[PDB]
């Protein structure tokens, strides 16, 4: 069974969590300590010592999109993630791209930061959920007809909404409700009902990362 | 001592004699060398009354791969003498191959007295026909900056080279030249493609008192003048502020050019106006040096094709075609030299050697028997056999040539010709197309600098250990040694066999060294070639070189403009 | 007619150019003044503004990787960049996200900036280029048996190589020699073999950026 190095509140193992529940495969998860990293960690990627890695017929697979990339390929039989056209897989590598960086840029400026850093990742968050609230057009998922790439990649986000909401002082769902209620359709899934570890806990986790670093 | 009546008339009088000079030329080589191991197989002891037809019944005809074992024999630590005789100062290379293999051929002085008088002739007929300032001088597109030593000890030479740094050279070169622009020390510059902007520089120099632009060819010419329409404004910069340009990166020609500069605002203006006025630089040469009368090299044969670039350069003067003949030993001189390059043809000089043709008549081949120099029919067409102090006895250099004429009772003979042409199969590759590949591979990292490749060589040295490969570039200027040693990683990364692989990968052939030289270095090779005495079938250079190959050799090594051993492996 | 938007030193426009002609598209290059970014490039990227960008079917295609990739699916059915397992291409992937993090930062850093900021820069190329020996190992190539999809992506950094020489005051090759090795034998594929400015050009434009911020 295919082995995951991950990491709880991790929104990007999360990816990787969700890409196997939705699709079917049957895998056995592991709790990494970036203090005390298990010896596959090291063994596996021996350069930037990060996760997720998943490791399918003594094969190792890193990074959270890689590995999602590598899930649909793997098994294109049942629910596959991207569509059929070159320029659709198009988009939602644009797409995925940024949710990834400038996203994520913006919203650890959220939860991570104080100060200007806070404020104006908070200006930058709101753009990009007003981003993303405009390329969906207003669409119920990413991907495909179904759950999808930027689908998975993003819904991670959803766990930490909460958390945003809270530190960054703001209604990502007065502001753009379709998005916060994009997450709430996708948590019917069980790839996103078992996945993403309870909002509360994310929240609890990231207000103590603010404790111990200054 | 050089002066115009007396030498013609003793060339008349010799060409005429052309029968008792062949055949006495024929019993001094054989005299000195009686004693011939290759002859001892023969039978020979010399004098006697049947003695010439005792050569051409006894001693069969010969090719390069029979001769290279001998000859290298004199080249490797047997510093041992074989087919003509004594270990000779220096030893040879020709074009095509010995079975896509090296071919050594011997030198000795006696190469210099040939050089040195057939030069004061052609220079006195020619200095008839276009005399010149007996204070003025010339540009000469030369070069031999380079000497390499052979595994043995032994010296072996380019024809260039070994004129060139010949301790007579200077000495029985100064009557019958108008004096070189350039030092010695820049033609015989570690950097000859710096050396030959250094040339250009030179010839540049006196302008006004040069009497003429020389390059063994017209493709010298034409990569100068090609490079002089590139570089102009550089050169104005370079001996304007009295500085030299950064490019020039060799210490002795640095401290000569420094030697030489002052900063000099004036005529900056001036080459500039000129530069720009004329049209894609037609008759740029006598733009120049106004006031030369000739544009002289050979023009015949394979560098027919590089006469009209040249006529583009030249202009309206006049273009003299060079004379005929080589290390392997001289033939031919223009005595003549005031007809046109397509009218082109040169008169045999007789004391260089006893030579013997064989006639193409029949279909192709024809078995027949060769016929007496001057046995020889006007209008048809024979190749040339070579018997001299060079190391050939009746020896087949293999390609062909046509008596148009007669001057006086020696005959005038004419070249049509380009590659002496049937090849056979290698070991100095790693496949022809292979090593082709390899400088085609590293070379476009040069190329990312707007330059090109212009040629290329190899070579295996195994008095190393373990022994290595060398590569030689011959391109468009200077750059830094990092894309270079890069390069040498590439030629070794290109060579694709596995073979190649198993060896340098376990180290049991040394690490391949690339050493870059300098601006027709191949063009020495291609101009002592096709003006070597046989027929212009003359000119596919050697690509790897065997303990068996020599011109290119001698000019392999003192230019290591750089020299790099992988520091990949 | 495949339209691209194209910078002359955009090691990135030059992955597209690359992929491009490296798979058998007749395409026009169109230089861009980021001064003045064009009409139409101010509809492909209206925010980002960035290029390269290959326009097909009117539909613009954006990033450099991703265009590459489009490159692929676009006309699949004779030079594939990926070998056909998944697990091969998401090593190809993979790689291909190791050349787009600390290896362009660290040269980034090599030609773009000085003192404490480069002896850093200095140190994460020479690990990255040693790294990238490492994987090298002996194949002729990356990203399968032949050319790659990141052969596309590291090889059109190998004309920067010389600013990284030269300001660096350094030597890349006698401490990772292979990998410039590899890069001179890529050089002899018809896509980088024309695609690619001039090195000397692309130093003096390092020294452009180099003498505007001292
Ligand atoms: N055609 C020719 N061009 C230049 N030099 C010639 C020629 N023929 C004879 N020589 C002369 O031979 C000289 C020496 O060249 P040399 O005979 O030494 O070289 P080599 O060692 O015999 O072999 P190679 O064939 O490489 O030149 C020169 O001094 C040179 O002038
Ligand atoms: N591209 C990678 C990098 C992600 C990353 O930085 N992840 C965090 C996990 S939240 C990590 O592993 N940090 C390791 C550390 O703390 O040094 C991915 O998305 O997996
Ligand atoms: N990952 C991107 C990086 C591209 C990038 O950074 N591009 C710069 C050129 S250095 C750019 O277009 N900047 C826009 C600008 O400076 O105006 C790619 O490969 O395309
Ligand atoms: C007698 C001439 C000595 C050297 C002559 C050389 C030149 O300077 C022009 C070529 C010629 C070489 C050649 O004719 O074989
Ligand atoms: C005088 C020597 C010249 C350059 C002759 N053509 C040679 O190449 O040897």
């Amino acid at each position: 069974l295919p082995i995951l190095l991950d990491y709880w509140p991790s929104m990007f193992g999360m990816r990787a969590r969700v890409a196997l529940r939705e699709k079917g495969v049957e895998f056995e998860y592991r709790e990494e300590d970036f203090s005390n990293k298990s010896p596959l960690l090291l063994q596996s990627n021996p350069i930037h010592k990060k996760i997720p890695v998943l490791v399918h017929n003594g094969k190792p697979v890193c990074e959270s999109l890689n590995v999602v990339q590598y899930v649909d390929e793997a098994w294109p039989e049942k629910n596959p993630f991207f569509p059929s056209d070159p320029y659709g897989r198009a988009q939602a590598r644009f797409w995925a791209d940024f949710v990834d960086k400038k996203f994520t840029d913006a919203q650890f400026k959220v939860w991570g930061k104080k100060g200007e850093e806070q404020e104006a990742g908070k200006k930058e968050f709101i753009e990009a959920v007003k981003i993303l609230e405009s390329e969906l057009g207003d669409k119920p998922y990413f991907g495909g007809d179904s759950f999808g790439y930027v689908d998975i990649s993003l819904i991670t986000f959803s766990s930490w909404f909460q958390a945003y909401e809270k530190f960054g002082n703001f209604s990502i769902e007065s502001e753009s409700p379709k998005l916060i209620a994009w997450a709430k359709r996708c948590m019917e899934k069980e790839s996103v009902s078992k996945s993403l570890p309870d909002s509360e806990k994310i929240v609890a986790y990231a207000a103590e990362y603010r404790k111990n670093n200054l | 001592t050089f002066d115009m009546n007396r030498v013609i008339d003793e060339f008349d009088e010799m060409t005429r004699n052309a029968h008792q000079v062949q055949k006495q030329t024929l019993k001094e080589i054989l005299l000195k060398n009686q004693s011939a191991i290759y002859l001892q197989n023969c039978g020979l002891n010399g004098n006697a009354t049947d003695p010439e037809e005792a050569f051409k019944s006894m001693v069969p005809l010969v090719t390069d791969v029979e001769l290279e074992p001998y000859i290298k024999r004199m080249v490797d630590g047997d510093t041992s003498p074989i087919l003509t005789g004594h270990p000779v100062p220096a030893i040879s290379l020709s074009s095509g191959t010995s079975q896509g293999r090296p071919k050594f051929i011997p030198f000795t002085d006696e190469l210099m007295e040939n050089t040195l008088q057939l030069f004061r002739t052609a220079f006195a007929f020619r200095n008839r026909d276009f005399p010149i300032d007996d204070n003025g001088k010339a540009l000469q597109f030369i070069f031999s900056s380079k000497q390499y030593i052979s595994t043995g000890g032994v010296p072996v030479g380019t024809a260039t080279t070994n004129v060139y740094r010949n301790p007579n050279f200077k000495a029985g070169m100064k009557s019958i030249t108008s004096p070189s622009c350039s030092p010695d020390e820049v033609i015989f510059s570690p950097d000859v493609h710096q050396a030959l902007y250094c040339h250009l520089l030179s010839g540049i120099l006196f302008r006004d008192q040069v009497q003429y632009v020389f390059a063994v060819f017209a493709h010298g010419l034409v990569h100068a003048f090609r490079t002089f329409e590139q570089v102009w404004e550089e050169i104005v910069t370079d001996i304007k502020d009295g500085v030299l340009s950064n490019r020039i990166t060799v210490p002795s020609v640095r401290t000569a050019m420094s030697k030489l500069l002052t900063p000099n605002p004036e005529l900056a203006e001036t080459i500039r106006t000129k530069c720009m006025s004329l049209s894609n630089w037609y008759g740029l040469i006598p733009a120049l040096f106004p006031n030369a009368k000739y544009v002289y090299g050979i023009m015949t044969g394979s560098m027919e094709p590089y006469v009209p670039k040249l006529r583009h350069y030249a202009g309206d003067l006049p273009l003299v075609s060079h004379d005929y003949g080589s290390s392997e030993g001289w033939i031919a001189a223009n005595v003549t030299p005031r007809l046109s390059p397509e009218e082109a043809t040169f008169a045999v000089i007789p004391n260089l050697g006893y030579f013997e043709f064989l006639p193409v008549s029949e279909t192709g081949e024809g078995e027949e028997k060769p016929v007496g120099l001057t046995q020889v029919k006007i209008g048809e067409e024979y190749e040339v056999v070579i018997t001299n102090y060079a190391g050939l006895y009746r020896y087949r250099l293999g390609d062909v040539v046509k008596v148009i004429g007669f001057y006086n009772n020696t005959p005038q003979l004419k070249f049509i010709c380009r590659r002496n042409l049937i090849l056979s199969i290698n070991i100095d590759k790693n496949t022809e197309r292979d090593l082709q590949l390899s400088v085609e591979s590293a070379a476009k990292r040069l190329s990312e600098e707007k330059i090109e490749v212009i040629d290329f060589s190899s070579y295996i040295d195994v008095s190393t250990d373990p022994g290595h490969y060398a590569i030689f570039w011959e391109i468009s200027g200077e750059t830094n040694e990092d894309v270079l040693q890069d390069c040498c990683n590439c030629l070794d990364r290109a060579f694709i066999d596995a073979g190649y692989v198993s060896s340098r990968k376990c180290k049991t052939i040394g690490a391949l060294e690339l050493r870059v030289v300098a601006k027709g270095t191949f063009r020495k090779i291609q101009e002592h070639f096709l003006g070597l005495g046989s027929s212009a079938g003359q000119f596919k250079m050697p690509r790897c070189v065997k303990p068996s190959n020599a011109k290119v050799l001698q000019i392999l090594c003192e230019n290591v403009v750089s020299s790099y051993f992988s520091t990949a492996f």
